Order: structure tokens, then C-alpha cells, then sequence
């Protein structure tokens, strides 16, 4: 609705009704940059981490210990 | 982004010590790798670092002189304690140029660094009420 | 953010015991 009242297009009541664009895209080329590196620093790299654990984690969590007790007990003897 | 430098980030953030003492050592004397990379994610190594909380390795780092920015922020917005400690005895942003320590320690409730601060001494701005 | 902690700090864990043992 707001729109439609900004335009010099009817002006008035019913009852009495009778360089620039080359050069431009430089800033805005500069501002969509910035934008997107706040974007991906911000949204996808912190909101990454910040989803839960499933057993896909402990697995891996466990192995590395086991592995780690191999190696050390191997190498003492 | 030269493999030396690959690597000593990849030996930051695994965690192995002597790699990134001995790093340090042999890139002042010849100039060949910067400390003050960037990661194409954007985290030098005292953030990842920071996140990691390696209080040896930040020392360490901290040691070195390396440049600081927003490590007391984002050390601030990640709760860790004892950074805070080590950091304050001591151009792409991440917050909004308006945010003092005190005002993002105050918007994550955390009595022990809120405490910490205060007794160093800071003041919030009191707005103009209408 | 508390798996990665948790990781890294067995890693380092284990780098320290292996290098200090040559």
C-alpha cells in the first residue's frame, strides 16, 4: 500500500482530474563482499557447532583412545 | 597460504607443542612464513587457539607477540576463564564497532568474568531517556 | 564445541608421550 503513495504519478483527488551507471557498481560489488564474508563467518562456521552428539562422535572418541593405548603399550616393549 | 604455513596451522590446531615452538623459532630468522596468517575461514592461530583453550599454547603465542584484535571478545563470547585472565594482563571486524567488553561479558551471564572486569574498573553508558 | 575440546586434548596428550619418549 505504501508504494503505490510515493510516485508523482496521480498527485491528486479524484474530483479535480482534469560515472553514474558504470562507476556505480563498484561500491556495491564493495558491499555485497563484505556482506557475504559476515554471512559465512557468522552463519555457517558458528552456528556449526552448536547441533548436538550421536553415536557417530562416541565412536570415534573411543577408537582414538584405543588406538593411543596400542601405540604406547607397543612401543614399551 | 604456503605449505609451511599449512602445516604449522594443522600442528596449532591438533596441539602438538614442539611443532609450533620450533616454527616460531625458525620464521623469525628468515622472514619465510607470516605468524599472522589467515585461515580461509578466517582464524589466525590464536583463535583457534582460543577455542581449542590451549592455555600453554597461548601463552606461548601470547609470547611471541602476536597480534591480538578481537581475541579478548571472542574469548569473552566463548566463556573460557582463565584467556580472559591471560589476555588482559597484557581491519575486518566481527562485532558491530559499538560493543565494549564489559556490555558482551554483561549479554552472556557469567559472574566470575563479570567480576574479573569490574574490579579493573569500566562504566556502561546510561542513554538519554525519552 | 565440547567434543572438539574433549579430542584435541587426548591428541596432545598423545603427542606429548611419544615425543617425550625419544
Amino acid at each position: 500500500l505504501w508504494m503505490s503513495y510515493f510516485e508523482e504519478g496521480g498527485t491528486l483527488p479524484p474530483p479535480f482530474n482534469i560515472a553514474e551507471n558504470v562507476r556505480l557498481n563498484h561500491q556495491y560489488q564493495e558491499v555485497l563482499r563484505n556482506l557475504v564474508k559476515r554471512y559465512v563467518a557468522a552463519m555457517i562456521r558458528d552456528a556449526k557447532t552448536e547441533e548436538g552428539l550421536t553415536e557417530e562422535n562416541f565412536k570415534e572418541l573411543k577408537q582414538d583412545i584405543s588406538s593411543f593405548r596400542y601405540e604406547v603399550i607397543g612401543m614399551m616393549k | 597460504l604456503s605449505t609451511q604455513e599449512k602445516s604449522y596451522l594443522s600442528a596449532v590446531e591438533k596441539g602438538d607443542y614442539a611443532s609450533v615452538k620450533l616454527a616460531l623459532e625458525e620464521a623469525e630468522i628468515y622472514f619465510k612464513i607470516n605468524i599472522n596468517c589467515i585461515d580461509p575461514l578466517g582464524r589466525t592461530a590464536l583463535l583457534i587457539a582460543i577455542e581449542n583453550e590451549n592455555l600453554e599454547i597461548i601463552e606461548l603465542l601470547l609470547s611471541f607477540n602476536v597480534y591480538v584484535g578481537d581475541a579478548l571478545l571472542h574469548a569473552i563470547r566463548k566463556e573460557v576463564v582463565g584467556a580472559v585472565e591471560l589476555l588482559l594482563n597484557h581491519q575486518f571486524s566481527d562485532f558491530t564497532p559499538d560493543i565494549t567488553p564489559i556490555i558482551l561479558a554483561a549479554h552472556t551471564n557469567n559472574y566470575e568474568i563479570i567480576k574479573m572486569l569490574v574490579q579493573k574498573g569500566v562504566s556502561v553508558p546510561q542513554p538519554h531517556e525519552v
